[PDB]
């Protein structure tokens, strides 16, 4: 008498198709996805700080459009912009816009600290029927519209100095009048000018008169700048006219802060990793849902699905 | 796979082993039978979950970032923006395609290595009491009762023991 | 009685040296190139649409210089610039030409559509001896020179509204001339303006006065601008002298299409993959042939050649 | 090579077999002789078509992108431009350096591969009646005309056949 | 590894033998002693040696590149700057993290395989002699003398001067 | 009587770490390291010409700040800028400071032409307290500052053909004055202009009156704008005043040259890799020293340690 013995190996019936560097296609006992390709559709709010703009541009929240009034210092790891966000005060336009909302953007506050400008002899805060708060005339909330006082506007000189030990955003600004008319009832002069300077840095813009498309009434237009003053640097403001001056400075900061496009309703959950298209998990190496991200995200890649193989060779009897 | 036993000279696998990745059936006196080798069994899933959790692993983190859509046209400097998104998804993708790749291809070397291994150490313990068949199976030329068998599997099996029995009727 | 068998493989006696993970350099029966580093010297006609620019650069055949007249209206896939190519109207700059050739060449057409500017109270059709079409004076055919009209020239301020659905290009400029007295003949205002602006959008351009080296007898400069409407928008030109007026839109499209610079041949063949030192094919994975390529080509590569083993290893009987 | 077959215990390849990758030479009673062996050099072919088709497939199609030639100096931008081009060229020959480094090992440590499964397939077939010399050669220890030959070469050589004259030759 | 001989059938390695990587211990009527085989040391070394090579070769010089640190705030210009960089970092990082994976599994399984192919090249030497113990050891069936170990050793043994003797303590 | 032979491979008592395909940790008897962790801390001056700007940026070694002098046409395969260098003379600022820098680093020559320009009807040389050269007032030595010469400033309108067969790169300026009592008393035109213009290319600055914070006494500014004549081409500065004109050109060269912000010594050795933190060797393929780095360099990477096995694995008895 004698015994058989064999040796084996276990097969599924329900294998799963896998890719190896001899094989387009071959049959594994199992494998896992290594591509995250669907969303929840939502952002999750924890554990970013997310602050949703709704109708505000973080650019019109930075200058302080009226309706923008309720994110005046606030605070944000990732700010969501909305598709459904309009402009409603003084028609502007920001030369190197991207280059503001970024950096802003990147210092995750909006964090505003006044100080005492003195402005000799020119009246202060203008106001536009284009920019209403409440009912009557307003302007941006952070910005001090200056026109003549008393039939003459001097050549303004005013100088503010950084004492702390922190980065300064000034944002300032020049008006661009329709009319050769309109330029002298505000201004006096028949052509203006604004210098701002530091130790490192100067800018001068010479307004541009001329008619623009018509914007809630207005046929002129306000060009928005700005400038970072050092520790131990000296903001010089220095105009004949047309200056749109700054009202005090934010506060600039480092860390993980970032901006977003995005229609996806924010919700009450936890995830790492944001998209425009909602939170994903972040289990897998990759992802296919967007190439914009913030947070711990898996490498955004071109492929839907990637399995590996987690079992052997499948051969089933039959 | 490299070793010739998975898809081999083992002719297939046995959709009926469902508590193990690798085993034995046999033929006794004592009747037929089947069981899990859980040594071999746990090496590839060690060796797997290994890889697994090698790549499962360490999402780096990002936050802000350039800008990657764009609202209206501009030139020279979108064009650079999109051509380094561009250039880095092709990147990304690459390493992806490849990583799969190589990985499998091992995966699959590995699994087939393991079934081998199993095979090798079961021959090295029958010594000269046993003869492969050449499809993973070894014809025992002794009488092997349900504890001989139990004693191969396990590792115990004392070739001594039934060495006269087996050469008697291997070549007498 | 006995027998012997044996088991071997097969050799070759024209190894190919390869490389792996472990050797600079060993011996396989075979192997395949996978760079590609040829070319027939010659772009194909096929399958894109190829247009060779001969004499004219982009640019000259968008602002319509009199010898790159037949290209008004054209279209391609790939546009070939030769460095043949030559300027032969008024002499001008494009702060940004980069990317005004990057937008063009993208869109790529040149269909342009007439608008009726009504330019009131100054003269239309300036034009030069720099830039001759036939016997005398001529201009660049897609922009409209206007100068003063009796001894005034008044501020000129129109509207374009875009009603299409489809972005609008304009081109457009501002004339800087040599001396205040060439300034006030032309113009009769001691220093001109142009603000081209959308409801979003704006540019302001004053010119400059001044000497510069003669170009076909002329010491004066045009310099080219740029702006897009979109759908819904409209264009409002806004001058007091200066300006270079546009006589229309380029309609933008989206596509497949770009511009390259070759001396190389244009040919009779199919070749999905164009290289400024021709056609390549594309079987091979990698090229070596140029950095610069159009359509579905081979990733470029610093490896003249790499060998892929498709044999074992040759190890020969003798 | 891993399996120690081509340019190990096979000291050599044969120029002569132009019939295919692997093959058996005889020396019997009855003459000598050669033949390539289909099943083997086929496995072979068949998985270095696969990685080839693997490689060879899908260039993907880039149309406007940026410029990397220049004509004048510029500055800041321009020196990103070129530093965006010479980064993405730096990986990509990288990748290409590492995919053929990987896969000539891999074609050569399979062809190894499929050398020794032809071995050990033969090997097994002829069971008790043969010994191994160790050079991938076996000393079959019985009367083996090129029938008995051409039946080892294709598959279908009955051990129990010759087992008693072989078993006689071989001990005793 | 692949193989099943370090760390797996092999139970262990000796701190003992400091002259080379792979070696024999013995046990005869002389006693026992211990030495070296330099063929697979060497081969093992080489082997490596060009896997070492190969990665320690060259460099690429770069001169003039971007700025990568920066005392301003500035805006779009500079977060591409930023960005270049930082994927170009992620992607080289990527690319020593897989190589040293690969190269390291692999030297891992050459050596598991070079073991092996050693005790393959005994086993076939010492043909009809010897048995395998099955933990690295074969069992001699024959008187065997330093100079006959050493025969061993050195690959120039000759089976048939010891097969009756060992034929007979093998199968009596 | 029979015999044993056994078959073993050696192992150690101390074995090294590594990372496998599908291992995190794993005993090899033997491994080298693949990331460059370390520096000596100093920047070898071989075999690279390494040209220590010690005081200066190389800007303010472009431009010719008084202390500066000794850099007059100089060259450098890799010029170092250290964090304590600092400005001496008149106060400016270069629209594009990145861009000049850049270019000049990259063209690694500051050798300088003196050209015969006739600028008749102004005062040439002028100079400044804010910048001194010995006893009395000074200038930056390239740039030749224009003032009034009796009472008028005249249209100045002067040429300088590029008859060589390179290139050559004109640094030039415009001064801002603080107030038009400084304006008018430098320039007698209470509004100045700057021309500077090829057959390829033009530029057009206007000065801006306004002040500044005070730097070295003054409140005014020089702006600094750069212009490559190519070859055939002609230059043409055409100004009414407020011009810093050029008293020459600068040679461009294009080659291996650039610069690096460092503040490591310098010392005599011989290392191909440069980095802000001194030199580093480069036999091995990747470093964790610095992104930045200058010469044949490892490729920098995110990990501190890579080791490669170069042993079987460690089994000990
Ligand atoms: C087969 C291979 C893994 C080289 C591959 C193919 C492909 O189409 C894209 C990326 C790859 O790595
Ligand atoms: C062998 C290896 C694949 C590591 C390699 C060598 C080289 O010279 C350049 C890139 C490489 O990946
Ligand atoms: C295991 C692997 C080599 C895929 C890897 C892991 C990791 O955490 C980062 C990069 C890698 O390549």
């Amino acid at each position: 008498s004698t015994a058989t013995l064999c040796l084996g190996h276990h097969a599924v019936p329900n294998g799963t198709l896998v890719k190896t560097i001899t094989d387009d296609q071959i049959e594994v006992t199992n494998a896992t996805e290594l591509v995250q390709s669907s969303s929840t559709g939502k952002i999750c709010n924890n554990p970013h700080r997310i602050l949703d703009g709704i109708d505000c541009t973080l650019i019109d929240a930075l200058l302080g459009d009226p309706h923008c009034d309720v994110f005046q210092n606030e605070t944000w790891d990732l700010f969501v912009e909305r598709s459904k966000a309009f402009s409603n005060c003084y028609p502007y336009d920001v030369p190197d816009y991207a280059s503001l909302r970024s950096l802003v953007a990147s210092s995750g506050t909006l964090e505003f600290i006044t100080e005492g400008f003195t402005w000799t002899g020119v009246t202060q805060n203008g106001g536009s029927n284009a920019c209403k708060r409440g009912p009557g005339s307003g302007f941006f909330s952070r910005l001090n519209w200056l026109t003549k006082s008393g039939s003459t506007y001097p050549v303004l000189n005013v100088t503010m100095p950084n004492n702390d030990n922190f980065d300064k955003l000034y944002i300032w600004g020049i008006h661009h009048p329709s009319t050769n008319q309109e330029q002298t009832s505000l201004y006096v002069q028949a052509s203006g000018r604004v210098t701002v300077s530091t130790r490192r840095s100067q800018q001068t813009i010479i307004p541009n008169i001329g008619s623009r498309p018509w914007v809630r009434g207005l046929s002129s237009r306000i060009s928005i700048y700005w400038t970072i003053v050092k520790p131990g640097d000296v903001l010089v403001i220095n105009s004949n006219g047309n200056l749109i001056a700054p009202r005090g400075y934010f506060k600039m900061r480092t860390g993980k802060s970032s901006i977003m496009r995005s229609d996806a309703p924010i919700d009450t959950c936890i995830s790492e990793c944001i998209t425009p298209n909602g939170s994903i998990p972040n289990d897998k190496p990759f992802q296919n849902v967007n190439k914009i991200t913030y947070g711990a995200c898996p490498k955004y890649v071109k492929q839907n699905t990637l399995k590996l193989a987690t079992g052997m060779r499948n051969v089933p009897e039959k | 796979g490299l070793f010739g036993a998975i898809a081999g000279f083992i002719e297939n696998g046995w959709e009926g082993m469902i508590d193990g990745w690798y085993g034995f059936r046999h033929q006794n006196s004592e009747g037929t039978g089947q069981a899990a080798d859980l040594k071999s069994t746990q090496a590839a899933i060690d060796q797997i979950n290994g890889k697994l959790n090698r790549v499962i692993e360490k999402t780096n983190e990002k936050f802000h970032q350039i800008e990657k859509e764009f609202s209206e046209v501009e030139g020279r400097i979108q064009d650079l923006e999109k051509y380094v998104e561009d250039t880095k998804i092709d990147l990304w993708s690459y390493n992806a395609e490849l990583l799969v790749a190589l990985e499998n291809q091992h995966t699959i070397d590995l699994t087939d290595s393991e079934m081998n291994k199993l095979f090798e150490k079961t021959r090295r313990q029958l010594r000269e009491n046993a003869e492969e068949m050449g499809n993973g199976c070894f014809k025992i030329y002794h009488k092997c009762d349900n504890a001989c068998i139990e004693s191969i599997r396990n590792g115990t099996y004392d070739h001594d023991v039934y060495r006269d029995e087996a050469l008697n009727n291997r070549f007498q």
